[PDB]
């Protein structure tokens, strides 16, 4: 008559690591780390994403005339562009404190477009004749940002002082863009603005600008060699904006209620397809769909994901070493 | 393992014990069985599921990259900020990985300390009336039918009798 | 006859996790955290802190007429701010690189208040007109920050080329304040400084300023639809200051010699009373009077405080299990 | 435990003795007493003294997060400071939540291990001269005065006597 | 130690057994000797070097702090910069050095954890046959010879015979 | 008869640390970190360090005339600047951006000087007598930067439009440089430039620039009371650079073609001694030679180095406690 003390083994050949031995095969385990991803975008929250396709992030938020898919009010958990869009700033010059726009539009949830200033806040200019060749769209050869108005001269009398204003009643901070044009030479300076020193100024209750055109042939791009130096900035709540010119301003006239997000706010530059699926969480490289702790998929996501880290495993030892006989 | 049991003085393991870590095999008139210990066994899957959810919640805090740009008049920013997420990235990396190899270490020695338990709770209930074969068995110098056989694994076996 | 061996209980009802087991009582340990403050501010190294009470940092540092109180040398071992606090720039405008001057000034310990340009020092102007009703005092209801001086026209002949120069021959830098001021219109700017292009120029041995009035109507501030354009600067041992301007110049009036500090340096926005005591370690939210290694209070201190955590607990055990029969 | 003694075939502690952590129970002609033994709970508060010291030596640096503004033109880099405070906060909660643990199972561990190996000095010098009760008593085939007593709790007890 | 062998029952270490780290004295009618535990020896070497290239490899990362100006209008980000660098170089100070004495003390323990199971092995195979001294020493009461010894050493000692 | 279990001691008395006790005498040990250091420096990849010697690293860049020994193309594994290096910006003024252009240096591996604007790009001015006693080089006592070009007014006649320009068509990116003289009166501007509103400005596909002289009179620094703006920028593959100026413009004359490091790139300040050897690691305060873990030396350095901590000793126990009898 006999008795035995022993131990658990089984058919497992799954094997973890210690520090003082590796490949060890026990009979039970836990991966805690996940390494498969969904490639495509999905819902998070059950809200969709904002695809940009063939727009990038200035086009589609400047108005540009082949972007008018996405014109008007948005709602998005987070943004996509695609690396080879193609319509962006298409009147050549550059969008100041470009990256710090990037940011607040990633931190928003929800745009509202809203007429701003009409045309017919400019008094003794001509607010129908402000196109060019560098921004067709998809219909006109010649036209111009949705959100914006070249205003020129008219018939030939000297570029007035045109005044506007907007008192922000709301209880949303206004996102808003406007220009300075800057021609080649002085004589296209003169056939749209007239002679005399010209200005641009802008004003708020906590904000200043100023700005002279600065004429001067740069190399051609899309067929230009003048330039437009864009701006943009935000009216809180309260805050009024005054705008004073007497050339060469391209005016705001198109506006965009903004609602900032109370989550994290993502733009994901990838050419993944987006598809009609929800999620928790999402990285730019695909979907996680897990309850594991661990991911090495991607550090940059939206929602709610597991820690990131380069490990290809990370297998923690639940049961005993595995000694089968 | 440093405890000296789990493939050492008990060899192997038996994969005829199907409902637990540890136990016994039993052998007398009435045949032979596999049996599971409850309570050791039990108490082991507790601490281990403990240890388990402790480092998954631990480790339930995420550090977050982000999509932000970088004009190239801000290379020195740029580079800061690339150089704190992989630092992040590298402390995390660090932590995980050396500790699942330290929890692995540790897990594989509680078990082997507890099939070690669990042969001295037996040996020392049995005393002189069994020969230990220093295997992990007991030869009874007396007859132990199936309750005898139940007493020692309840722990109240009854020595002053047989 | 019999010896026993054994081990310690007690009454103890203290208990600590472990790995394996949660709430596991034990006979000795000790608690590594400390989660209690005192609700005030106190001495720190037996040196007071600086209230500003009513006055913000650029009320304190302009020498807004509301601030006299504060007015002079002052030394600190940290600053509070009230967060309620009204007299900061009285009469409207931006103080250029505010959050850099705010991170100069946290990184000193004292100042000393001296006049560097006497109203003296500007050759054909007047210096005794410039206030404004957006500046009141206490007293007067027209008044203007102490440390500048708004410089007007005299009797009506032209804005004259004004010069002043400081060289710095003393051992510690010195931090002074100057503007620019930009008038709502060309009326207001012709009744003040009168006609032609104005400038104001500032140099030293490392540094260049040069700016120019931008008129334009602001909304309403305060009461003023002008703006001025505030600006500081630190002048170094050795270096030279030069002041050249033929208009809208608010001159240096008093500056100040800084003495910078070898410690840490704080500056807390806080309600908490300041009383009579003294501490080692004073966080945000208040004294931390400890032995202990963690504290989980504020990230936020001045002194030598404990190691910030989230952690409601960190109880080490000494003892043993806790067994009592 | 895994060494087994704690909670173990010792079944409870001894309110009784005050003085120290580990120690004996004697009964004799000249009565009953606890007695604590002085080395062992020295040696151990020693070496936890020590461990205890370590941890907050270890832990005696501190992040120091800033005061430091940012204008709304610097939404960049106030978040990297904003993520980069964060993420030492959270490595240091991890750090010190998951030392704390760790340390403390194996702190009890530690306790243990000691009142086990106790009870082998003294089942090695008694050898035959004692029955093992099984539960940390030895009782003694001879009779075992004050100075006998003596003699086993300082690893002095003459077997070839008695 | 906590297993209670190194320093313990075993007082010191043998200066004369030169070619390992665990293994016997034998002192037989053709005289005495040291020799190595080749087997137990080997598996400790082989683990603690697993260990040592864990560590190694765990921490073969770098931070790299940079060369990078700032000036006096960048003071914020200056300081950030300064905060950071400084942040990693505290926690990787940190993992260093608690990981090198925590990894000290289960060194220490592993090593008095293998003695202890190599004087197990040893009286587990010699039973009645040898008395136990209390020292890790074994008194033959038979003669023992070189190949008596050397069943002993590789663990094939036949008791039935003698 | 006998057989006793055992363990090894030896004649160590080589110590560790652990959680429970300090000092303790182990037979077999390693120590992972290192300490010691060769102060000087190497080659790196076998590649030497560029030592800039008693140029700073504008001087050199800029073409300070007494850097003549640097001028030229370089290949670097690294910058070697020297604490007193008296060879900067000779004429007075500010390099703008120059820590981002040290940086920028920094992630480089070598340059290629070449002319960019020869001195007859600009037709009627003069090229010939833009010279400086600020300037000196180690010949004539009046020299100027060997890479820029101070351009004067010829025999009387007006200051005309200047134009010059530069097709970018190879595969690296140009750095290069140009400056706006702002003299310290109205004569000066005169003498040189002649009358008139005066302007530089500089365009490519990408980046705008526009400057006016800021006449005013400065401290003196180098006999000067005048100043300099320097700037650069970097010229992309492709993309072409228009320059326009009507005067006080300090033309580029030579630029750099650039390879940028595939490594990383280090700017090492120090004055340890350059000699005729190899490493894998270089550190800002010397050489390590190693094969261990850790290092207490340097934060700051180029090559393969071991990680950087503050502790003075990481000895890790590999054998056992030793108790030698
Ligand atoms: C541990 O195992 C032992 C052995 O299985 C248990 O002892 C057994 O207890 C049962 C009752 O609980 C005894 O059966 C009784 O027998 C009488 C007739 O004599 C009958 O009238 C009762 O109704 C009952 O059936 C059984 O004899 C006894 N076995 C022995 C003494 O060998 C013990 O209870 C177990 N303890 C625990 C804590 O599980
Ligand atoms: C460990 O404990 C034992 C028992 O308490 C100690 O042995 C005892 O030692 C004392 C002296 O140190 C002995 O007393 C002596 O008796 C003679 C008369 O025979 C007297 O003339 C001396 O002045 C002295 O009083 C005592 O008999 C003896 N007990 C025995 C042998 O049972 C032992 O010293 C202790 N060892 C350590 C290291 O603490
Ligand atoms: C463990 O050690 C024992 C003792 O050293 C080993 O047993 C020994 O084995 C050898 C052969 O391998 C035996 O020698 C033989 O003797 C016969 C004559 O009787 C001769 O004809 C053979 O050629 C051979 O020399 C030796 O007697 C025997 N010692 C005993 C039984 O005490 C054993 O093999 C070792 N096992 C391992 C796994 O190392
Ligand atoms: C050992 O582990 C490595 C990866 O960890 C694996 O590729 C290899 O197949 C393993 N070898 C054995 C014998 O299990
Ligand atoms: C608009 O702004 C002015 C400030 O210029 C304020 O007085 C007025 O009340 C505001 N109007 C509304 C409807 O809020
Ligand atoms: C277990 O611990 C939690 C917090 O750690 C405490 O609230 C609860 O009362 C504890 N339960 C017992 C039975 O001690
Ligand atoms: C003041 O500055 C000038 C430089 O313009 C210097 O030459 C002079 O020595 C300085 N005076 C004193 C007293 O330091
Ligand atoms: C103990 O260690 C310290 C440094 O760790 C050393 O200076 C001292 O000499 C050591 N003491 C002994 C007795 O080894
Ligand atoms: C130089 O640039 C112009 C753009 O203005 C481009 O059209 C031309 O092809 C370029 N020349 C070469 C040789 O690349």
């Amino acid at each position: 008559d006999k008795i035995c003390i022993g131990y658990h083994a089984n058919n497992s050949t799954t094997q973890v690591d210690t520090l003082l031995e590796k490949n060890v095969t026990v009979t039970h385990s836990v991966e805690l780390l996940e390494n498969q991803k969904e490639k495509r975008f999905c819902k998070i929250m059950n809200k969709a994403p904002l695809d940009l396709k063939d727009c990038t992030i200035e086009g589609w938020i400047l108005g540009n005339p082949k972007c008018d898919l996405l014109l008007g009010d948005q709602s998005w958990s987070y943004i996509v562009e695609r690396p080879n869009a193609q319509n962006g700033i298409c009147y050549p010059g550059v969008l100041n404190e470009l990256e710090e726009l990037k940011a607040f539009i990633g931190s928003g949830e929800r745009v509202e477009r809203f007429e701003m200033f009409p045309k017919s806040t400019w008094a003794g200019v001509d607010t129908s004749r402000g196109v060019t060749n560098a921004c067709p769209s998809y219909t006109l050869d010649s036209s111009f940002y949705r959100n914006l108005v070249w205003l020129v001269k008219t018939d030939s009398a000297t570029y007035p002082v045109i005044k506007g204003t907007y008192n922000n009643t709301g209880t949303q901070p206004i996102l808003y863009f406007w220009g300075v044009h800057h021609p080649l030479d002085t004589t296209v300076q003169d056939n749209l603005y007239g002679s005399g020193d010209k200005y641009v100024r802008m004003g708020t209750e906590s904000m200043n600008f100023a700005k002279s055109p600065e004429i001067a042939a740069r190399p051609a791009v899309n067929g230009q060699r003048s330039r437009i130096d864009y701006y943009w900035s935000v009216l809180r709540p309260g805050e009024t904006l005054n705008v004073e010119s007497n050339g060469n301003l391209i005016a705001p006239w198109y506006a965009y209620k903004f609602v900032s997000t109370n989550k994290k706010g993502a733009v994901f530059k990838s050419d993944l397809p987006i598809e009609n699926c929800d999620a928790t969480c999402q990285t730019i490289t695909g979907v996680l769909r897990t309850n594991k702790t661990f991911q090495n998929v991607s550090p940059l996501w939206i929602g709610e994901c597991p820690k990131y880290v380069k490990s290809e495993s990370l297998r923690l030892a639940t049961g005993l070493r595995n000694v089968p006989q | 393992g440093i405890f000296g049991a789990i493939a050492g003085f008990i060899e192997g393991g038996w994969t005829g014990m199907i409902d637990g870590w540890y136990g016994y095999h039993h052998e007398n008139s009435q045949g032979s069985g596999y049996a599971a210990d409850r309570e050791s066994t039990q108490k082991a899957i507790d601490g281990i599921t403990n240890k388990v959810n402790s480092i998954i919640n631990k480790m339930n805090t995420q550090f977050e990259a982000v999509d932000h740009e970088f004009s190239n008049l801000e290379r020195r920013i740029g580079n800061l900020n690339k150089r704190m997420e992989d630092g992040f990235l590298d402390v995390w990396t660090y932590n995980a990985e050396l500790l699942v190899l330290l929890e692995n270490e540790r897990t594989l020695d509680l078990h082997d300390a507890n099939v070690k338990n669990l042969y001295e709770k037996v040996k020392s209930q049995l005393r002189d009336n069994a020969n230990d074969l220093g295997n992990g068995c007991f030869e009874f110098w007396h007859k132990c039918d199936n309750e005898c056989m139940e007493s020692v694994k309840n722990g109240t076996y009854d020595y002053p009798k047989y």
